[PDB]
């Protein structure tokens, strides 16, 4: 299939966050200027921010035999780019005590915001495995970008080496599914079955190294153990990128390619998710009870969040509000986390203990008081409108399991999450305005994650608006 | 006349052994090469499925395969340039400080 | 109406209290106090205005009043308000003991009372909302809602003689317990949903519309025992109780977080509300396993409270033996014993209210609370021990006060409808007449076992006095004269009764 | 023989049984990226497994 100019506006994001690093790129060579290729990449991520409107406009689409354009896409895309925009607002103030070239990281940054963009809109194996690379190497990148610390290199070695391996296993998985079905397109897999012999050996063999690299990539049990020393080495603004933009990209063309293929609705499959749903909701909050640092302790939550992402996962073809409930559940999880780490970042910012933060840091105290009470699933937090979705979702599809699965990881989750919103406010032994657009990055999340909690309705019509094809 | 079985059997024999050889491996040199013959494996099942359809899909997700091969390759080569400046040493064992 | 109001003055309270700290540091207490006071007055204006005395039992649903927004249409979700005669007691009585609350905490000149005050406000405007709301979302978020505030006061405003970890430790074992409840509830609340669209094709969250829902046997049951467990959590019920001592040991001096929302009985109005008229087969099923739970949570709140060496958690577990009781009523099926399960949870609430208030003032004479420490305060103290005295002989079921009415039409009820459970927990309260006499005179009478309790010690201030008094005058009205508490939840308990006894 | 509360402990067993599990489990943990890959190697296994048994 050839490009149209309407095929052109569905590709707005895309074309201008590409634009976005060429013009970046370019500015590094002209002159190494900070504050410029900052706010050159700001205004180029908020320019396709603004472009998803004139998407939207432009209707629910194909373009390529690769990308599919719709409301789906548009609210992922939204997502990625919040992340990425977030990312960079904190990684300024970060990068104002990097000795070394602090140019580069924004190029990294607009590259993996344009992988979760082709992720966002992905239709084909091709540009799913296009998009896990195009957020996985900028990604080798950023977390090793204070590569004279010790912890930064050890979790870019890391996170390289074991990625590599996800990419080679995912990679063999579609090698085996194209082996069977003949046809690379998400509708396709399994297409050529019938009479209840989906369960094809080679087919869900292949599907099963495709779970094997993309539970590495959501930090799924078991290819779970990367995650808090990966959280931890990296720096906070790439923490909180890697906590939010490429965890809700690779969860959404997950959610596209088990929506679309007939293989799908496998049971084998359906069970394999189950264990590996229920397995990563009890070991990610049981990981994280004793846990002093807050990386490890937010890298544990986010695969327990992953999850209860799982969990409303497996009954897509069930249920009937399995994609609202994952987008007002990844809508909650990026405002938390972005929140979260954001302050964590201000509190590491700029590069060179959080129980008694109230006393001189009142305002951030609050604000990750309130993620905290958010990613614990409490009233009046968006993070509760999440896990209520998720508990709904298992009751339809009669995921008992599941449910108690999340019962007991939101029992475990709120004693950690309380251990550490109440050891804020214990006793214990800046100056630009990049410091404070952070903070009022930070504070509007939480005022966000507030009001959502308290009144979800706009965005649950939002998210209902966000309907892919059928 | 080649069965397609043959083929992917090939791949998949080379991509254990890719495999085997990144998990029993310190050097982390010895690893990046085991990564690299498990995604030229997993390039040449791609290859023997688009060969088997008569398509040029197989052949297309080889030249993505390879590029991702050498990117992965060039960034796995420069983290061991600096471990090995900055440690003296290629032991993947010895950066283990992040634990718990 | 008035009921938003009711709920949203608390709220509106404290944000003032919060924000008028700028203002002087003895500011916030005095808007707490006209907080509660308007508070009070809008539920004593809905006793006089509502004609509960002359309202005669329609069937469920009867309301005298109602409210109704929507709030999450997607699911049929409403901001859905309800008052009636038991629902405007039971604010009635949120009203009083959130005034004793902030008249309790009135010397307390900490650079950080804005706060205090806003929690102690959202825990009683938490309380008002489960008391009021008759939409199941909105009764399970007022449920978790009030809880948050409880937590950041007992961990951080609690008890300052004791480790911090311990005060942590309390707060986040409450939390688990009354959260995971909660969640368990959610659960049947949601399965019931579901179970009402499969059978309907209507998305609605209001309790009204979820009773004639066609449920199997068993799906019933396990809906009601999700309903169960998360009262049974917050009633408490044995063995789900231990937060109940843990959190009044590392609660705060004062004893207003007490009074706010730990003594007040949600949970118990859940289950006379939600589990029997919603589930009435699967409670009739029930009944046995729920009212031999309350027998042994009588015994065994008796033996640990005589056990205590520390007054607070001797309270505690008083509390525990009368909600036995209220539990034993609850699950009876008669008027009579739900009437009494009124009067029993209303005089409860007074009597250990009155209790933690005067253990909070002997702890601020003696500076300690272990009763080994002390003995013979009759002869140095004014007014203390008197009214001591009165509350302990109230809480062992004296005629004269409102306890012994509550617990023996309780029992008449009970023995109308079960004989051995009655005889057994009348010997319960001879039980309870045995932990009332060990505190008093491992307390108050004897010699001077320590040095402090040896010392003179200033007697209580005129506000403090004159709200232990206003509290010993309500309990003894309520053991002479508890006729106007019975014709206002007279129309509320028949219907209850009747869509208990007629759908069994 | 009650004062000390038996009901409290035996619903705090659950409690014990949390820390001990997070306590066992936390010992995979142990920064080593062979044994990184050898996890994921055993989880592929595990899956593809599962996969066959149950298709
Ligand atoms: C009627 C029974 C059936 C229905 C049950 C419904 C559920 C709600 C009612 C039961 C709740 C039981 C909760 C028990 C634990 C209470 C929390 C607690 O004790 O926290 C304190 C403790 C830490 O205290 P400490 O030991 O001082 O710490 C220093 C050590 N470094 O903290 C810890 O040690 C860590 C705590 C981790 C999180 C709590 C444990 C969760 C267990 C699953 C919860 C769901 C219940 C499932 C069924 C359990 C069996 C009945
Ligand atoms: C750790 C804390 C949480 C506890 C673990 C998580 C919850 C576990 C719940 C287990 C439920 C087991 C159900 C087994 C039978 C399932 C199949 C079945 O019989 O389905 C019947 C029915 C579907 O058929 P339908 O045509 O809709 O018939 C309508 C019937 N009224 O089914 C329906 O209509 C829906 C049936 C729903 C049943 C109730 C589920 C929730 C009940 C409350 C929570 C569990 C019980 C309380 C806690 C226990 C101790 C922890
Ligand atoms: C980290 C480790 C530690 C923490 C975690 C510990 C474990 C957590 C999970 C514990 C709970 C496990 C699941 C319990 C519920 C099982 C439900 C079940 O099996 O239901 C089967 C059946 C469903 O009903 P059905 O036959 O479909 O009805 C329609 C046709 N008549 O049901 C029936 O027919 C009715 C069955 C009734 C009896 C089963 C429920 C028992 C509940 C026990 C707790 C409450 C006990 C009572 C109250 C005590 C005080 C609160
Ligand atoms: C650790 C979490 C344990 C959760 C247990 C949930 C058990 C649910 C049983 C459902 C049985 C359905 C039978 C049909
Ligand atoms: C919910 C709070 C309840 C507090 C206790 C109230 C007990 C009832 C008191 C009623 C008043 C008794 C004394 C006056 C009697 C007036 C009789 C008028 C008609 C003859």
């Amino acid at each position: 299939m050839t490009i149209t100019p309407q095929n052109l506006i569905a590709l707005l994001p895309l074309l201008i966050v590409g634009l976005t690093v060429v013009v970046v790129m370019l500015s590094i060579a002209w002159r190494r200027n900070h504050f410029l290729n900052a706010t050159l990449s700001v205004i180029g991520l908020n320019a396709a921010l603004v472009s998803l409107w004139f998407v939207g406009q432009a209707g629910a689409m194909d373009v390529t035999p690769l990308m599919r354009v719709d409301g789906f896409a548009m609210l992922y895309t939204g997502l990625v780019l919040l992340a990425s925009l977030a990312t960079c607002t904190f990684a300024y103030p970060w990068l104002e005590g990097y000795n070394d070239n602090k140019d580069e990281f924004y190029l990294l940054v607009l590259i993996a915001a344009l992988g979760g963009i082709l992720l966002a809109n992905a239709n084909h194996l091709a540009s799913l495995f296009l998009g896990i690379e195009l957020i996985s190497l900028p990604l080798f990148g950023l977390v090793g970008y204070a590569f004279r610390q010790k912890r930064s290199l050890e979790a870019s070695i890391k996170y390289t080496i074991l990625s590599a391996a996800a990419s080679s296993f995912l990679l063999f998985g579609m090698a085996l599914v194209y082996a069977q079905s003949g046809d690379l397109s998400f509708v396709a897999l399994g297409k050529n079955l019938g009479d209840g012999m989906l369960n094809e050996p080679l087919l869900l063999a292949g599907f099963g190294l495709m779970i094997v690299g993309l539970g590495f990539k959501l930090s799924l049990v078991p290819f779970h153990l990367w995650t808090p020393d990966v959280y931890q080495g990296a720096p906070a603004p790439v923490s909180t990128f890697l906590a939010t933009a490429s965890k809700i990209a690779i969860f959404g063309v997950v959610m596209r390619l088990f929506l679309y293929a007939p293989v799908g609705d496998s049971e084998a499959i359906r069970v394999v998710l189950a264990i590996i749903a229920f397995a990563s909701i009890i070991f990610g909050n049981l990981m994280a009870l004793s846990q002093t640092n807050i990386k490890r302790l937010l890298g544990y939550s986010s695969i327990s969040h992953l999850g209860y992402l799982l969990v409303a996962l497996i009954a897509l073809q069930t249920g009937e509000m399995s994609m609202e409930a994952v987008g007002v559940y990844l809508a909650g999880y990026l405002f938390s986390s972005l929140g979260a780490f954001g302050v964590v970042s201000l509190m590491s910012s700029p590069y060179r203990s959080y129980r008694g933060l109230f006393w001189h840091r009142p305002i951030l105290a609050a604000v990750m008081t309130v993620m905290m009470l958010s990613l614990a699933g409490i009233p009046m937090t968006l993070g509760f409108i999440g896990k209520f979705y998720v508990l709904a979702v298992g009751v339809q599809a009669h995921l008992w399991w599941l449910v108690g699965a999340v019962v007991v990881g939101s029992a475990i989750g709120l004693y950690y999450y309380l251990r550490v919103a109440v050891s804020l406010y214990l006793h214990a032994p800046p100056s630009n305005w990049q410091y404070s657009a952070g903070g009022i990055v930070v504070l509007i999340s939480a005022l966000l994650v507030l009001v959502l909690g308290v009144w979800p309705q706009p965005l649950i019509s939002i998210v209902r608006l966000a309907m892919p094809l059928m | 006349m080649i069965p397609l079985q043959h083929g992917l059997i090939l791949a998949a024999i080379l991509f254990v052994l890719g495999l085997t050889g990144l998990v029993i491996r310190r050097n982390l040199l010895f690893m990046l090469i085991g990564l690299e013959i498990m995604i030229n494996a997993s390039a040449l099942a791609f290859v023997v499925a688009g060969s088997y359809w008569g398509q040029t899909d197989g052949q297309v997700m080889y030249i993505l395969a390879i590029s991702l091969a050498a990117a992965e390759a060039s960034i796995g080569l420069a983290l061991l340039l600096q471990l090995h400046r900055r440690r003296q040493n290629l032991n993947i064992d010895s950066v283990s400080e992040m634990r718990g | 109406m008035l009921l938003p109001w009711l709920i949203l003055i608390p709220f509106i309270g404290g944000f003032l209290c919060w924000q008028t700290e700028r203002f002087g540091v003895k500011v916030p207490r005095w808007i707490a106090l006209i907080t509660m006071g308007l508070t009070l007055a809008l539920s004593l204006q809905l006793w006089l205005q509502g004609g509960y005395s002359l309202t005669q039992s329609a069937g469920i649903p009867q309301w005298q009043s109602e409210f109704d927004m929507p709030w999450i249409p997607r699911f049929g979700i409403s901001i859905h308000l309800a008052i009636d005669g038991l629902s405007l007691l039971m604010v009635v009585l949120t009203g009083l003991l959130g005034v004793l609350a902030v008249l309790c905490s009135w010397k307390e000149i900490e650079k950080y009372q804005g706060f205090f005050h806003l929690n102690l406000m959202w825990i009683l405007g938490g309380v008002i909302g489960v008391f009021l709301a008759i939409d199941m979302f909105l009764f399970f978020f007022f449920w978790e809602m009030m809880l948050v505030p409880m937590y950041f006061l007992i961990a951080l405003w609690g008890h300052k003689a004791s480790d911090g970890k311990t005060r942590i430790t309390a707060a986040t074992k409450f939390f688990i317990y009354t959260q995971a409840s909660g969640l368990v509830m959610l659960i049947a609340i949601l399965a019931l949903v579901f179970v009402h669209y499969n059978a309907t094709g209507v998305w609605t969250f209001n309790y009204e519309e979820l009773l004639n829902t066609p449920m199997s046997s068993g799906v019933e049951y396990l809906l009601m025992l999700g309903f169960f467990i998360a009262f049974a959590v917050k009633m408490p019920v044995v063995p789900l109780h231990g937060w109940l001592p843990d959190a009044h040991s590392q609660a705060p001096t004062a004893g207003s977080v007490d009074l706010a929302g730990i003594l007040l009985k949600t949970a118990a109005y859940g289950l006379l509300r939600f589990s029997l008229p919603l589930f009435p087969n699967a409670s009739a099923e029930f009944a046995p396993i729920a009212m031999w739970l309350g027998v042994i949570g009588i015994f065994y709140g008796a033996w640990m409270a005589f056990a205590q060496t520390d007054i607070k958690r001797l309270i505690a577990y008083t509390s525990v033996s009368h909600m036995g009781f209220v539990l034993i009523a609850i699950y009876t099926g008669s008027q009579l014993a739900y009437q009494g399960a009124v009067i029993q949870m209303i005089a409860h609430g007074l009597s250990a209210a009155g209790l933690f208030i005067l253990c909070g003032q002997l702890y601020e004479r003696i500076h300690t609370r272990d009763m080994r420490m002390m003995g013979g305060l009759w002869s140095k103290m004014k007014w203390l021990p008197a009214l001591s005295l009165f509350f302990a002989v109230a809480t062992l079921g004296m005629p004269g006060t409102g306890n012994f009415v509550g617990e023996f039409m309780i029992l008449f009820g009970s023995f109308q409808v079960v004989p051995v459970i009655t005889v057994i927990s009348t010997f319960g309260l001879v039980f309870a007449s045995v932990y009332s006499l060990a505190m008093l005179h491992r307390a108050y009478f004897g010699k001077a076992k320590s040095q402090i309790a040896s010392q003179e010690l200033p007697g209580m201030s005129l506000r403090e006095l004159f709200m232990i008094l206003l509290l010993v005058v309500l309990l003894v009205l309520l053991g002479f004269y508890p006729q106007p508490i019975l014709d206002t939840s007279h129309s509320a308990i028949g219907n209850i009764q009747q869509w208990f006894v007629n759908s069994v | 023989l009650l004062k000390r509360d038996p009901l409290n402990s035996m619903m705090n067993i659950p409690a014990v049984l949390s820390r001990f599990a997070g306590k066992g489990l936390l010992l995979s943990e142990n920064g080593y990226l062979r044994w990184y890959v050898a996890s994921m190697s055993i989880g592929a296994v595990v899956v593809l497994a599962l996969l066959m048994v149950l298709r």
